[PDB]
């Protein structure tokens, strides 16, 4: 039971949930793909897609932390930091 | 500590007001103490009267199961609005209409089995037919008095 | 009795005489071999007391309280010889002596057979209880509780001392097994209730009595360990052992006279456990439950049934380990975290799991768990207060339920719970301090195996 | 409202907020995965239909009735993530969460079990004890007049320095120890 | 249209359903910045002694002393006899002992009279 | 170890209720950007559940067939 | 492998 | 907008430090470094000599005092043959067959 | 070799939790049918409920008047 989550799996699995998002082409999208500046974005799109990081990780993030999660490496080290991945 | 951190009197010249929100870490916009009617409060903050339940539990609190922090004004009835205790926190229905509804059903079902117990149900049949009177000497009757003779006929 | 008075007295060049390093195991030791003694006044017989001499007697009742007082010695000696660490050698030795001397006092304050001697006995108890708790007491206010304690009782024991010498004067002796025989019936006449007054109050006064009281939720509180442990657990039971003693004399006008105090301890019960919700001070709360507890004592004597006076007898026993235990506890938290805000030191199970099976132990014999004596002294007193008057179930039973819900919650709010960070000096559980928890809870744990000893007189 | 860096939500934040509990509450109305994804893009329509309001008091307005709306059409068990407050597992482990000073009240003979540990653990509290003055004097001097303004600290300026008050953030507990 | 929340004492009223809750009044701000300044000068006066190597021991709360002391030892100092605590004293302080005095010698003049009358059933009582 | 996901290029909503919510959608304007977010729980082996009363008789067919051949064996058995 | 450490109190006393 | 640069920088060096105090959270291959230390027994211990011990105190001090043990006396039927005396019950009265 | 955990896919099953947790479903069916099949009056009812209203006035003594 309750296999350990690494940082290559959380960010396999934030660039994966990222790449069925169909307003983001998944060939732009990297690890620092800022959502407002170069993925450009709305701000209701970020928080769909924090509310979709927590339905796939399974923890609400606060909104005084998801206001301020704005590339995908940012959420998977709060995810990290979160779930105190590589012990 | 020392004296003049400790609480004292009520507050009547607004430079004691002053010093005494000043003494309570907090301003003296939102300083307000108790009505001065003598019960004991002196210069004790009127804090709001909300339960610790209210507050924000994402918020970093120095006491993360009081959520409360070092140096903040602690309530009156702090103990009393503990999360294990009384809560503030606002109902998705009216207190009212719940009082209502609640007392409402309660007063409709317990008149509705006064009603039943008034109008009970049972079967279309005669009493339950016991040989020897009853059962005379089963139920505890005495042997050296004797039983009037209670006679079932066949139907 | 004076094959316990002469080793007590003993112990006063026992401790005089020995070796600075030596003054508390030598003590500890000796007192524990006078508690092994104390059991052969275990010679009890159904109809007769155990009468030594003229001086000197021991029933059924006196005899649970004197082992309890000679054992109580022994556990306070353990708890108190850690704050008295720094403390000068002279003054080390000055504590010693006033516990010897107050263990003294009360051994034969319990087997006064007379009680005139009884009397000077019963008071002076006063002065090293004063003493201690004005002299090692930790907090200013330890002045005003040393007042409060000295003048309440004062106040009410003076009439009594009127009331003694006037039965003196009148029925020509204060033996208590002259007075067995020669006791005549008290009729209705204002004389005769300001001599029921006057023989009650003191002891209303000592037990406490709701609104009298308000001696005890600073005397308990601001004396040290040792202060706390006989005033809880020795030094109230005077004032129900000198009842049992003194209501043989005041029939059949106590069967009216009881009445307003009955009332004063039946709602006071009910207050001071409600006052336990809220207090914020642990050693306080411990107080508030001692009023508590014995409030319940009070109207089981009032009341003078035997299933009263047993219950009475077992719940003064039981509350004499339990409430000790619990200040015990209150002091083990308090030398670490030097503050009695029971607040302050939370989650304390996950830190100390041995002293959170301890307190566990100890609130589930003050919420009177079966079978525990605690629950068989709340029982019997139920029990003959229910057939006093069927309604005061009512005010038993939602006592019943306020004294669960401060037991629990001072052991949820202490032990339970997330731990408070900012504290970092929660040492690991002390040898000492767990033999302090096991000295009182096995032997409140073994007399369930065989309680008729802490029964009374007429079991 | 109550924010350790900010003194206030502004109403951009405020919009944002009450669209997530929104949604999480239509979710929890609205149980089935399909059945909310639709009424959630019709949620998302009503969003974007006065995203561009430029009257202030209109849009504060436009805000306080959305409010009143979600209000009225809230779930009363809404769901509650497990770790969330609120939760069935929330604050479930915070008895298994002993800190790390009690480490320190151990005997030898149950140190001596772990002589690695306690030999790495040496050298933490070491550059703990010696960052500790350096980071007092780096808050002494960037703090502003009259205490400091918000909760916010400042990170390690120079090299070889640690961010001030480290210890219980780095040295806290693990969620599942 | 909607039905209003009406809040009472123990269901308070919502933090987005008050309407000083959308105030972007300049005195506002100056107050949130002002409780924001205490607020973080208090947390920074907490954490510089509770991150503390050399401390060993509890970081005093001197706001926890002071409302100890207010629940405590301010009570009487700060206590005046007039009309409220005289009538609150009277009515919950000697009331509710007339009250079960007056119920309890009713129920008692009740049995002993049933019982001297020969009228209680008193078959097996004989444990009292 | 290392876990290898699945290609995020096979979760296509046709043929699930994502298309009819998405049909539902454009028919007043709007697009439905997390369909394939929610694909995977209508496609794979999640795909096909039973209904109510398929769920209740689980089973009931082995035990219709146990149940004929033991009314069987005691029908002969009884001769 | 990747066992981890379990801080627990003093349970030598 | 997201963070500060302060604040990226803090929360990067946090990180860091978090992430080198749960890895020096990890165990060495030799530790825990420990100090130098029937079939159905479960049958006997737990079950027969408690049936044992259990069989002796009720046998020989339990029922050797009145009223310890007392059980209902057996059911009597019609047609029923006593152990103790040989006294057969006479079976019942002929029935009024209904069927 | 226990199971493997999977990804927005079905999860690995056991040969042998799939055949008991069938041998269950028809045993619970088997059982239902087989008692039915005997017992059958627990059911749908023992005896046969008589109707009042059918019997004759002679047999409960009303004479006519
Ligand atoms: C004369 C000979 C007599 C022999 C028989 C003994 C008779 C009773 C004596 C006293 C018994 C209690 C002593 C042990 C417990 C206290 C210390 C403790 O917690 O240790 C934990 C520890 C084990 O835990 P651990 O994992 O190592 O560490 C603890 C953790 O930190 C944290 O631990 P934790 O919190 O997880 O676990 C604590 C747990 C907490 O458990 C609970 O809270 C559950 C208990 C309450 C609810 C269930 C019981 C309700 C009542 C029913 C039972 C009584 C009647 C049963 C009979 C049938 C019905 C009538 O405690 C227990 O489970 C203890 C079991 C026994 C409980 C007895 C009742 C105590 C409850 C309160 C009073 C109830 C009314 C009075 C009953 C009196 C009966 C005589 O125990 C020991 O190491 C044992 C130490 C040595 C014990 C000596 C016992 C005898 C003492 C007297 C000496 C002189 C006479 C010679 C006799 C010698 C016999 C060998
Ligand atoms: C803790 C504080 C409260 C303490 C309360 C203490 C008890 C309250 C009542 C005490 C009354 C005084 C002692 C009575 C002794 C009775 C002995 C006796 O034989 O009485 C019969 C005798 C009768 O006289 P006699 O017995 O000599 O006569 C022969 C008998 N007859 C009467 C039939 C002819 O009573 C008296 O002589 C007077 C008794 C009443 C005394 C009234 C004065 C005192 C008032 C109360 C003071 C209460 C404490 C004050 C301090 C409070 C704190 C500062
Ligand atoms: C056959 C007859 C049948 C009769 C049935 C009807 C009669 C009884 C009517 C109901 C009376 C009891 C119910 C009311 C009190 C309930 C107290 C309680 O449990 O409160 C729970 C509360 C917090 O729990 P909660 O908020 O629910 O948890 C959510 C998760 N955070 O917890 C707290 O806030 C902690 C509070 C601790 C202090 C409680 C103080 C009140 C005590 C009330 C005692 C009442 C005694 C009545 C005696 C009657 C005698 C005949
Ligand atoms: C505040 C802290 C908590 C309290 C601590 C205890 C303090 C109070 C202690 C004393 C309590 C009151 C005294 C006991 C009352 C017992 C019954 C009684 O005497 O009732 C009063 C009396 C009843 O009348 P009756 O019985 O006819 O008297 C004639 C007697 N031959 O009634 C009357 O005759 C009318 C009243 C007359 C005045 C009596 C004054 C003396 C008693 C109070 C002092
Ligand atoms: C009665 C009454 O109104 O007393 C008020 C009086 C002070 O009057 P004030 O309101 O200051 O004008 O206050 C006073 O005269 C002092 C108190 C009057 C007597 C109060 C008696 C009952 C007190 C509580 C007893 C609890 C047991």
């Amino acid at each position: 039971d309750a296999p350990p989550l690494t940082l290559e799996g959380i960010k396999d699995r934030v660039l994966y949930v990222l790449k069925l998002y169909d307003k983001i082409d998944p060939e732009k999208l990297s690890v620092n793909s800022h959502f407002m500046k170069d993925l450009g974005l709305d701000s209701l799109d970020q928080v769909e897609i924090i509310m979709a990081m927590e339905d796939e990780f399974g923890f609400e993030i606060p909104d005084i932390d998801a206001e301020k999660l704005m590339c995908p490496q940012e959420i998977v080290d709060y995810i990290a930091d979160k779930k105190d991945v590589y012990e | 500590i020392t004296k003049d951190m400790l609480p004292g009197p009520y507050p009547k010249t607004p430079e004691e007001r002053a010093a005494a929100a000043k003494k309570y870490n907090m301003r003296v916009e939102d300083y307000e103490p108790y009505p001065d009617d003598g019960m004991g409060y002196g210069d004790y903050p009127k804090l709001p009267d909300r339960s610790q339940q209210e507050r924000d539990p994402w918020y970093d609190w120095d006491h993360p199961d009081l959520r409360l922090n070092w140096g903040e004004p602690m309530h009156w009835d702090l103990d009393m609005y503990i999360r294990n205790r009384v809560d503030t926190s606002p109902t998705p229905v009216n207190w009212n209409l719940m009082c209502k509804h609640l007392f409402g059903f309660v007063a409709f079902m317990l008149f509705m089995f006064w009603v039943g117990e008034t109008y009970p149900t049972y079967q279309p049949v005669g009493p339950k037919q016991y040989p020897y009177n009853n059962l005379y000497l089963e139920r505890g009757g005495d042997p050296n008095k004797e039983p009037e003779p209670v006679v079932h006929y066949e139907i | 009795m004076l094959k316990y008075i002469i080793p007590t007295m003993m112990l006063m060049p026992l401790t005089w005489l020995s070796k600075n390093s030596m003054i508390w195991i030598n003590t500890t030791l000796h007192s524990l071999l006078i508690s092994l003694t104390s059991l052969l006044l275990l010679n009890q017989f159904g109809d007769n007391s155990l009468n030594f001499s003229l001086t000197f007697f021991s029933d059924s009742l006196s005899t649970p309280l004197l082992i309890l007082t000679m054992w109580l010695l022994p556990l306070m000696l353990m708890a108190s010889q850690h704050h008295l660490s720094k403390e000068n050698l002279a003054r080390k030795k000055l504590f010693i002596s006033m516990l010897i001397l107050l263990q003294l006092f009360l051994i034969m304050t319990f087997t006064a057979t007379e009680l005139i001697f009884f009397y000077i006995m019963f008071e002076a108890t006063l002065v090293p209880t004063l003493i201690i708790i004005t002299r090692w007491g930790n907090q200013t206010e330890r002045l005003n509780a040393g007042l409060y304690f000295l003048f309440y009782t004062l106040a009410g024991s003076l009439p009594l001392l009127v009331a003694l010498i006037y039965i003196q004067n009148t029925m020509g002796s204060l033996n208590f097994l002259i007075l067995q025989y020669w006791v005549q019936p008290m009729p209705n006449s204002w004389s005769n209730t300001f001599m029921w007054l006057a023989c009650m109050m003191a002891f209303m006064v000592k037990m406490p009595l709701y609104g009298l009281h308000l001696w005890l939720p600073k005397a308990h509180v601001e004396a040290p360990i040792a202060g706390s442990m006989v005033l809880a657990a020795i030094l109230l039971k005077l004032g129900g052992y000198g009842m049992m003693r003194i209501t043989l004399l005041l029939n059949p006008i106590t069967d009216f006279m009881a009445y307003p105090f009955i009332m004063l301890s039946l709602w006071g019960m009910i207050m001071t456990s409600s006052i336990c919700l809220r207090q914020t001070d642990l050693k306080s709360l411990i107080a508030y439950s001692s009023v508590s507890h014995m409030a319940l004592v009070i109207v089981a004597i009032l009341i003078q049934t035997p299933w009263s006076y047993m219950g009475a007898t077992a719940l003064m026993i039981a509350h004499g380990l339990t409430s000790s235990m619990l200040f015990c506890l209150a002091n083990s938290n308090y030398e670490r975290v030097h503050s009695r805000t029971m607040i302050l030191a939370r989650g304390l199970q996950t830190l100390l799991p041995l002293m959170a099976a301890w307190w566990l132990l100890a609130s589930l014999t003050n919420l009177a768990l079966p079978p525990s004596i605690n629950l068989i002294g709340e029982l019997f007193v139920v029990m003959s207060t229910f057939s006093w008057s069927n309604i005061t179930i009512i005010l038993m039973g939602l006592n019943m339920v306020i004294t669960a819900l401060y037991s629990l919650y001072m052991l949820i709010t202490t032990q339970r719970g997330k731990h408070t960070h900012h504290i970092n000096n929660i040492l690991p559980s002390f040898t000492r301090e767990n033999a302090l928890m096991s000295l009182h809870m096995l032997p409140l744990l073994l007399l369930s195996l065989n309680p008729k000893i802490i029964l009374g007189p007429l079991y | 409202a109550f924010l350790p860096s900010a003194a206030y939500l502004t109403h951009q934040q405020k919009v944002l907020q009450l669209y997530k509990r929104a949604l999480r509450h239509l979710e929890s109305r609205c149980v089935h995965r399909d059945k909310y994804r639709y009424f959630a893009c019709l949620l998302r329509a009503r969003f974007d239909e006065h995203k561009n309001e430029k009257d202030m008091v209109k849009a504060t307005q436009l805000l306080r009735e959305a409010e009143k709306e979600f209000w009225h059409g809230q779930h009363p068990q809404p769901y509650i993530f497990p770790e969330s407050p609120g939760g069935t597992s929330y604050e479930r482990y915070e008895c298994y969460k002993v800190p790390e000073w009690c480490l320190d009240d151990w005997h030898p003979s149950e140190k001596a079990m772990y002589p690695d540990y306690f030999a790495k653990r040496e050298q933490w509290k070491k550059l703990r004890r010696e960052s500790w003055e350096r980071e007092v004097k780096q808050l002494q001097e960037e703090t502003p007049v009259g205490g400091p303004r918000t909760e916010a600290l400042p990170p390690a300026r120079k090299q070889g320095d640690l961010p001030p008050l480290w210890w219980h953030i780095v040295t806290r507990p693990r969620e599942r120890p | 249209s909607f039905p209003k929340y009406e809040p009472s004492r123990l269901a308070s009223l919502p933090t987005t359903l008050d309407p000083a809750e959308y105030d972007i009044s300049s005195e506002t701000r100056k107050a949130q910045a002002e409780r924001l300044a205490i607020r973080s000068r208090l947390k920074r006066e907490y954490q510089l002694q509770y991150n503390d190597p050399s401390r060993r021991g509890v970081v005093e709360d001197p706001a926890l002393i002071r409302w100890t002391c207010a629940r405590s030892a301010n009570v009487y100092p700060n206590f005046r006899p007039n009309t409220k605590t005289s009538l609150l004293g009277a009515l919950f302080g000697i009331g509710p002992l007339i009250f079960w005095y007056y119920v309890f010698k009713t129920d008692r003049d009740r049995k002993e009279k049933l019982i001297q009358e020969g009228k209680l059933d008193r078959t097996f009582n004989i444990s009292y | 170890s290392k876990m290898e996901l699945p290609d995020y290029k096979q979760w296509k909503i046709e043929g699930t209720p994502l298309e009819t919510v998405q049909e539902k959608l454009a028919a007043r304007g709007l697009r439905d950007p997390w369909g394939r977010n929610e694909a995977w729980r209508y496609m794979g082996g999640f795909a096909n559940n039973v209904s109510f009363v398929g769920a209740l008789l689980k089973g009931f067919k082995w035990g219709f067939a146990a149940f004929v051949v033991a009314v069987g064996a005691e029908y002969y058995l009884e001769s | 492998g990747k066992r981890l450490f379990i801080i627990k109190p003093s349970g030598f006393y | 907008s997201g963070y500060t640069p302060d604040e990226k920088l803090r929360l990067q060096q946090l990180r860091e430090l978090r992430r080198r105090w749960l890895k020096d959270q990890e165990l060495s291959p030799r530790e825990p470094v420990l100090p130098p230390r029937r079939h159905s027994i479960f049958a006997f211990t737990h079950v027969l000599i408690p049936v044992w011990i259990i069989h002796y105190y009720l046998k020989y001090h339990v029922t050797t005092k009145p009223y310890t043990i007392v059980e209902k006396k057996p059911r009597i039927f019609p047609g029923d043959t006593i152990l103790e005396t040989g006294e057969v019950i006479p079976p019942m009265k002929e029935f009024p067959d209904q069927h | 070799a226990h199971i493997e955990p999977r990804y927005r896919q079905f999860p690995q099953l056991t040969r042998s939790q799939v055949i008991q947790a069938e041998f269950f479903s028809a045993t619970m069916w088997f059982w239902i049918l087989w008692r039915f099949w005997h017992d059958s009056d627990a059911v749908l009812g023992h005896f046969p409920y008589p109707d009042p209203s059918q019997w004759t006035d002679e047999e409960l003594g009303i004479p006519p008047d």
